């Protein structure tokens, strides 16, 4: 039986450039390429992109953080190549000692290029949001993306801006490398106490795997009832199918409980957004307010003696 | 010269919006340089000069 | 109760097993043959945790924990009480989990859809068996499997974890946290689209899903479309598990040390080796 | 006549002169603020 | 707030994820009844409503505007499914099928069943037919894999059924979505995509028998196919992977 | 001179929106440095000037 | 005429002329604020 | 010579914007690289120089 | 098709050398600039 | 030596641009392999030179 | 005529020529650099 | 002897690309070769040879 | 004159004729630096 | 004998392309299995032989 995992005949008309709902065209690019390597997957049009003045205040944002970090790189490999490349993992622009607290005055290459690249980025990730706004808004759309969005810049922002503030000290924020800022999760959780024992983690654990599982669950369902017209989602929300009640019946019959066309992408929606949120809410608690969740849980009764 | 054939190439808007964006990140930079270093620093310099101010 | 259009899809058929004999259902569920061999594994298997916390000292369930045998009894069957409890859960947890996938496969059968969602989820059996039957078989001992406890568990996953250093350093460990992350983006994103789609600004007709590829390939320039978000969240979320699984599995059968020194063949390569 | 921008010769002049205008403006503020910098604190 | 708590060991922590159980608690009761909003009320087996409901009541009513002048959905919608089921049941209990009292590939029960959606076209963004033969498309053209058309075609018996003519392509998602069979029976078929694979030397379908393409739900036209057309197909291709297996070899 | 035509090429409630979210922002960021440092610190300053007020 | 807004040449002068005064409140405000912190706390 | 008809075949849009951005991070990276290097950093040398300017 | 860009020869010519100009401009500070600090701390 | 035949073939935007770009990342490779030499970097050479210039 | 890019041979021909002028100014340019170097530290 | 046919078969632009590439990543493998061998390090010889040049 | 490439034979020969040209002038200057590297420090 | 039938059975060109990149990486891949053992490294050979050459 085919299994609709790859198309098996790929076909392809006039390039489709969207669809004209208030956006300013003028801002939309004209040139979409056809890469059919993509379209046994999914779509093959590399279509084009809208550009407008958030898109490109976040971007040169955005490149110039890139930037920033790079020539940090360059100037800790004591401008040599071969460890500029040796070393491109390894390496972090790291942010201010404690001593500086949250001042502004440290050394240019001892965290003030770290203060100067966090603004530019910080800059970038919110015009950014805006960007995810306001292309739902130019189109019509409800804003279910810019929340979402939102939700992991929480996360985001609780590491790097409103933790540290909490604390005094620029010197709790992630420094910019790629193995550095997994040595800094492995740090944070080994200076409180250990991270397991925060409940939050617990909870924004507990949606990391429900999304997944979830996940999992509505791609395969989808798949599972593509023989009917099962993966036009929309249009089975207002006209209901066989599709939609086969795969109601299938969670019905499997679980006892079942969800709708629409309220699938709801609970998807939920379990996604609340990762972020749940998971930022329990780093902002440790160290304000709990410094050990290890000793938290011995006397909250969940961590034994 | 005869610059203003500039604004016949590129739109206006984008240009001002590029403009002030460059302008506004270069000013950000060179402020926080100078509040990293220990001789330019003014909110420091000044509370050694006036003795706490 | 039924729902409004379920009852044309309540026939007989679709079984693997025992024919008729237990073609009916209980309330909404399903029954079947595996529906009744899931039930009794379950069933013992939760019943079997409640005996053993009895012989334990706490009865909050955040406390309770079953615990593997010590390896001195390697691959043996253990004394009931010194890690034989746990050995009847692990059994009991596996009937239930294939006997769970069977019964799925039934109910696949019987409404004629496609078998992802039994596939799916045997990935996921995968995993877990991965967890506590092939690596602990590899090592020689039942006791490297996992104590089954809310908390406890999690005493395991740290201890396990921080044998091999800092279990960040870990490639495949790597892979899969990716494909964790990338999951539920997908999975965030793919919701938004379709909410905002069907829910637009107040007062708008329905969005199209003609819409729904215009807004992403304005926002990153792509659309992977319909049918490809449903494949890709897919085999997201199955690479994930199966990632994860190699991942666990490396550690402790080719690999003993700290997952960081992995990394020193690119380290120690001869033109920067010195440097 | 030629238009990228739609924008006729004759707008072009007047949005460049303001265009300058704002410019000296700017500059001559940044001079004038980097004489008193000079003044309170030598760089070179 | 280190060390500092409210009522005697009881912190801003216990407090947030108190805080935390009770939201998760309302936004479990939002997602099941936003979930209720199709299906309900309950009914048993005779066609009647159910004696239980369950613990969560019905949602207030919702409603969808839709596009190209095609009126206003308004869910849940309280009404019963529009179309006759020729089952009957074979206990007086609760909980056992129902057996077909006829064809149950021709009455469209089981994994037969088709739901009766619309009899009009689903549309593009545009307003124009989503679905539609290559013939009226005439801008689309096989990228890449193997063109079908032309191929015999083979039933789920080792039987060869006809010939691919034309392919039945979406036009805003680029994608063939039917597969137009001529038949040696003497007419034509559309086999979902789907449901078919394509090979070097023919289009395996092995879901239906040969004697089943004999009786393929048709189509009003041939340029265009209506939601309830597409239903009914589908539904037959599905259904036959219940009510013809027996024909498959061995 | 005549700056009155930007209005003929930004439109107004854009840049009005953008510039009270960035003057707003400024003035945040200004009021932090400030306490964040140990010489504009106003409370801090004001609880030793009157000996803790 | 130019317009990349849609509005009068009229219009952008009494818009101007309003938002002058808007700014110019704004920027005497802050003066004032300025002169009296360096006088409490003087930063140069 | 005659290298004007290079704009008969590469955009000026293209072509000023990227030399723009380029010669930006140019200047950029060699401000920063001389910043870095302590014989040529001009706050510290005028600190020095000055006796803490 | 001679002309990639919409640009004609004699509009060709005019962007050339305003191009030019401007480039001679950015060239003749930055050789006197170098110059300058060549002469305040040379670096060869 | 008639090698303009390769124009008729090659893009000259594609292969400009191609060319620029090496040629940079070549140019910058050099520099920065002599700068990280303390035998060929000349702001260091420079220092010495000059009694720290 | 053919040709994969649509230019003629003559705009190849004024092509190569600017081309050769803008590489051969590169190069020689370069030699006067790589003898002041090699004046200043030779390297082999 | 008449290896000029190849043409008809190999695409010109794809050969000279992927021969301009390969010779240009050979030449940059055997340059570090000599580079990380310290027997052939030039930079480092030209040094040591001109008493720190 | 069957061709994939499209070229007809009258581009075959001039073709092959400057990329030999090329090419032996790139392995003669080779061979010079070689014996000029040999002669400065031998390997073999 | 008639080996020149595979000619028309495999295509010239990806089969040439393949034997190409597949001789290369062989003769790349003993050269540096040669470097690796001291015994056959032919540039530290040759400075043990001319006393650091
Ligand atoms: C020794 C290591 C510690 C540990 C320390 C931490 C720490 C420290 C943190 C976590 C966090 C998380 N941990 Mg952990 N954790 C451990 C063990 C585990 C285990 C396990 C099986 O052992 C698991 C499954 C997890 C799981 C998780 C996640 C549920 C959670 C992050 C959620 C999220 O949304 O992330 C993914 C989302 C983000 C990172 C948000 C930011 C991403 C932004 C939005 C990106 C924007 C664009 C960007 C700027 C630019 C580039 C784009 C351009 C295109 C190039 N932890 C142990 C105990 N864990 C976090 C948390 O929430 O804790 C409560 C956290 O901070
Ligand atoms: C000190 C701790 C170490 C560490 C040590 C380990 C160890 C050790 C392991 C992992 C594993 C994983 N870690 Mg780690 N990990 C750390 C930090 C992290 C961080 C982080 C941000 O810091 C993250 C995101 C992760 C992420 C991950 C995942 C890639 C993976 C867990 C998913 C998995 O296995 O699913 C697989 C899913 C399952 C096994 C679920 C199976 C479910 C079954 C089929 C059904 C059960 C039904 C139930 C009984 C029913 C109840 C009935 C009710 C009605 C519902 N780790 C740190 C550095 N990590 C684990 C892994 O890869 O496992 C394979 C693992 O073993
Ligand atoms: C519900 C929570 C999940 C989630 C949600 C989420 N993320 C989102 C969204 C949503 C709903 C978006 O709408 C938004 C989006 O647009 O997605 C397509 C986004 C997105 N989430 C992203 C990433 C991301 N999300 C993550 C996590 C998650 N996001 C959660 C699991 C992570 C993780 C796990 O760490 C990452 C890394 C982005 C793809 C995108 C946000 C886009 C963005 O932030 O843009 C800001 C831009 C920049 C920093 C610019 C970078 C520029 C390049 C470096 C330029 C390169 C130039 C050249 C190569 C040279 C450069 C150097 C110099 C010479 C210039
Ligand atoms: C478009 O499609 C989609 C829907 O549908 C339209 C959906 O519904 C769903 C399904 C998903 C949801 C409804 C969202 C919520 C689901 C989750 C958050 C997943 C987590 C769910 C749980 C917490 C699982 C709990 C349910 C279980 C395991 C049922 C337990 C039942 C038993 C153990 C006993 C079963 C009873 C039997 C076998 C009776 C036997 C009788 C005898 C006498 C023997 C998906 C994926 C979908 O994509
Ligand atoms: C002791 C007090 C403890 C608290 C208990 C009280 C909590 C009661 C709140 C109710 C509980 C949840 C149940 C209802 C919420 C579910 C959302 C909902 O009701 O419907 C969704 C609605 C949108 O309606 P919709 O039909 O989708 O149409 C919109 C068209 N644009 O609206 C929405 O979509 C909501 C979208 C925003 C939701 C959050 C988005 C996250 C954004 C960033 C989060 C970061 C903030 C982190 C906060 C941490 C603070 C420490
Ligand atoms: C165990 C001893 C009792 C079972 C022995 C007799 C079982 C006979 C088979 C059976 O279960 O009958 C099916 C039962 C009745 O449904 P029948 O479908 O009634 O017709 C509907 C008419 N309205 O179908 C049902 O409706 C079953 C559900 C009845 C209501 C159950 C209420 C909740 C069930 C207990 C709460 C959940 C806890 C489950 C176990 C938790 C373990 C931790
Ligand atoms: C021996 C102990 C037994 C329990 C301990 C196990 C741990 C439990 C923790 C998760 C709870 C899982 C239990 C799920 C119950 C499964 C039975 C079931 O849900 O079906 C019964 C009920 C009836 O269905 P229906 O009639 O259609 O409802 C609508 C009509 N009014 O259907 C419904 O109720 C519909 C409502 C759906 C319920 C939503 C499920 C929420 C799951 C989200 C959890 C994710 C976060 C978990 C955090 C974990 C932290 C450790
Ligand atoms: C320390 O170094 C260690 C790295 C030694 C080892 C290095 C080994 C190396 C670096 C081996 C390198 C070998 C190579 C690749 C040498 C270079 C070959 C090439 C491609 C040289 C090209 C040189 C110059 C050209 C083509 C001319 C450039 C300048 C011009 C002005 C002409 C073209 C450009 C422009 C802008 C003019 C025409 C375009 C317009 C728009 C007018
Ligand atoms: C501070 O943080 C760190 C340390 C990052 C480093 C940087 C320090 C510095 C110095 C950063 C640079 C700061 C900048 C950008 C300073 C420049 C500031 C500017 C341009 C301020 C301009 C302010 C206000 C203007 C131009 C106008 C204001 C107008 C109003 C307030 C009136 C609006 C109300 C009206 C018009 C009422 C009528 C409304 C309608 C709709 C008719
Ligand atoms: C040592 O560290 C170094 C690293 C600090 C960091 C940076 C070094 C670098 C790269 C420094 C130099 C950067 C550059 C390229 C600076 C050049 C700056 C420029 C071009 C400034 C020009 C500004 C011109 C402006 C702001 C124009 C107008 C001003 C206004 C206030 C707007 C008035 C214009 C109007 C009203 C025209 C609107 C149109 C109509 C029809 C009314
Ligand atoms: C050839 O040219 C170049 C030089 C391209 C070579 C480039 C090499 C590059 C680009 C290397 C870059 C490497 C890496 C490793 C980039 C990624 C780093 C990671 C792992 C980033 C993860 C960061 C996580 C967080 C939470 C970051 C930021 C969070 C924020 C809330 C930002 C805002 C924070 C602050 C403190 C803003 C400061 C504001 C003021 C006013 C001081
Ligand atoms: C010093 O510290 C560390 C930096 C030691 C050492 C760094 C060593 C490095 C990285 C050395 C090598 C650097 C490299 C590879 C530099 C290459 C520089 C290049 C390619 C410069 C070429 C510039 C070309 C042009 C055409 C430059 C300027 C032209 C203009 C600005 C045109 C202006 C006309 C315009 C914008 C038209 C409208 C007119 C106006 C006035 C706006
Ligand atoms: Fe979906």
């Amino acid at each position: 039986e085919y299994q609709n995992i790859f198309t098996q005949v790929q076909v392809a008309g006039k390039p489709e450039l969207g669809m004209v709902e208030g956006v300013n065209l003028e801002n939309r690019t004209t040139g979409t390429t056809n890469w059919p390597i993509l379209g046994w997957f999914g779509n093959a049009q590399l279509g084009p992109i809208y550009l407008g003045t958030l898109g490109t205040m976040s971007l040169i944002f955005g490149a110039f953080w890139f930037f920033l970090v790079g020539v940090s790189f360059i100037i800790q490999a004591d401008y040599s190549p071969a460890l500029f490349l040796r070393e491109l993992f390894r390496a972090g622009l790291f942010p201010p000692a404690p001593e500086y607290g949250l001042s502004l005055s440290a050394p240019l290459m001892e965290g003030g290029l770290w203060l100067i690249a966090s603004f530019f980025l910080m800059l970038s990730v919110l015009l950014w949001w805006a960007r995810t706004y306001k292309r739902a808004a130019d189109l019509g759309m409800g804003k279910h993306t810019a929340w979402a969005f939102a939700g992991a810049l929480w996360l985001m922002f609780v590491l790097s801006f409103f933790r540290p503030i909490l604390m005094g000290s620029w010197s709790e924020a992630v420094p910019y490398g790629i193995f550095p800022h997994l040595d800094w999760t492995n740090n944070f959780s080994l200076t409180h106490g250990n991270l397991f024992y925060n409940p939050f983690h617990g909870l924004s654990i507990a949606f990391l795997y429900g999304s997944t599982m979830l996940f999992a669950m509505h791609g395969a369902t989808i798949l599972a009832v593509s023989r009917l017209g099962g993966e036009r989602e929309l249009e089975q929300i207002v006209d209901r199918g066989t599709a939609a009640e086969r795969a109601a019946l299938f969670w019905r019959w499997t679980m006892g409980f079942n969800a709708t066309m629409e309220g699938i992408h709801r609970w998807g929606w939920w379990f996604a957004v609340l990762t972020p949120v749940t998971g930022g809410i329990g780093i902002l608690l440790s160290g304000t307010v709990v410094e050990d969740w290890s000793v938290w849980a011995q006397v909250h009764g969940y961590k034994a003696l | 010269s005869k610059f203003y054939k500039i604004w016949l190439i590129f739109d206006p808007r984008r240009v001002f919006v590029a403009q002030g964006v460059f302008l506004f990140l270069l000013a950000v930079m060179i402020h926080l340089m100078l509040l990293s270093n220990p001789g330019f620093n003014w909110l420091d310099i000044s509370g050694v000069k006036y003795e706490r101010v | 109760a039924l729902l409004s259009f379920e009852r044309k899809y309540r026939v007989p058929g679709g079984t693997l097993i025992g024919g008729n004999l237990f073609d009916f259902w209980v309330g909404p569920f399903y029954v079947g043959f595996f529906g009744v061999t899931s039930v009794f594994f379950a069933a013992l298997g939760t019943l079997m945790i409640l005996w053993g916390a009895s012989l334990g000292d706490t009865w909050n369930p955040l406390l309770i924990s079953i615990n593997p045998p010590p390896l001195e009894y390697g691959l043996g069957a253990a004394p009931l009480r010194e890690g034989g409890i746990w050995q009847v859960v692990t059994l009991c947890a596996i009937g239930a989990f294939v006997s769970w996938a069977m019964r799925e496969v039934e109910i696949c059968r019987k409404l004629g859809i496609g078998l992802h969602i039994p596939f799916a989820f045997s990935f996921a059996i995968f995993a877990y068996i991965t967890l506590v039957v092939i690596r602990p078989a590899l090592m020689g001992a039942w006791g490297h499997g996992f104590q089954y406890g809310v908390f406890t568990h999690l005493e395991w996953v740290n201890n396990v974890g921080y044998q091999y250093g800092n279990f960040h350093y870990n490639p495949l460990h790597m892979l899969g946290i990716s494909l964790f992350f990338t999951t539920t983006l997908a999975l965030g994103l793919h919701g938004a689209l379709i909410l905002s789609a069907a829910n637009p600004e107040t007062g708008k007709e329905m969005r199209t899903p003609d819409h729904e590829d215009t807004f992403f390939r304005d926002l990153v320039g792509y659309s992977v479309g319909t049918l490809g978000i449903h494949r890709l969240g897919l085999l997201l979320a199955l690479n994930a598990a199966f990632w994860s699984a190699m991942c666990i599995l490396a550690s402790g059968t080719v690999w003993f040390d700290q997952w960081v020194f992995w990394w020193d063949w690119w380290y120690n390569l001869p033109f920067w080796a010195d440097l | 006549d030629l238009s990228f921008t739609g924008l006729t010769d004759q707008q072009a002049q007047e949005l460049h002169s303001v265009y300058l205008q704002g410019m000296w403006l700017f500059i001559s503020v940044a001079i004038v603020a980097h004489l008193a910098v000079f003044i309170w604190r030598p760089w070179l | 707030m280190v060390g500092v708590n409210f009522f005697g060991d009881f912190d801003l922590a216990s407090l947030a994820i108190w805080s935390f159980w009770l939201f998760f608690a309302l936004l479990v009761y939002y997602l099941q009844t936003e979930n209720m909003r199709e299906g309900y009320p309950l009914e048993n087996e005779d066609g009647g409503p159910a004696v239980n409901q369950g613990p969560f009541p019905l949602p207030s009513q919702k409603t969808f505007k839709l596009p190209h002048g095609r009126g206003e959905v308004t869910v849940p919608d309280y009404k019963k499914e529009a179309r006759d089921v020729a089952l009957a049941r074979t206990a007086v209990n609760d909980g056992f099928p129902h057996a077909p009292t006829g064809n149950p590939m021709l009455d469209g029960v089981g994994p037969a069943s088709w739901a009766p959606r619309r009899d009009i076209p689903e549309l593009d963004g545009h307003g124009h037919a989503k679905v539609v033969p290559m013939s009226v498309a005439s801008a689309f053209f096989v990228s890449a894999g193997r063109d079908p058309r032309g191929l015999p075609v083979i039933a789920n018996d080792m039987k060869t059924v006809g010939t691919v003519t034309e392919m039945w392509v979406d036009v805003a998602e680029h994608m063939v979505r039917y597969l137009e069979v001529d038949l040696a029976s003497g007419g034509k078929c559309l086999v979902p995509m789907t449901m078919a694979i394509i090979k070097k030397h023919a289009v395996v379908v092995q879901s239906i028998s040969s004697a089943a393409f004999a009786s393929v739900p048709q189509t009003k036209s041939m340029t265009e196919i209506s939601m309830l057309e597409e239903e009914k197909i589908c539904a037959y291709f599905a259904g036959g992977t219940m009510y013809c297996a027996d024909a498959k070899p061995k």
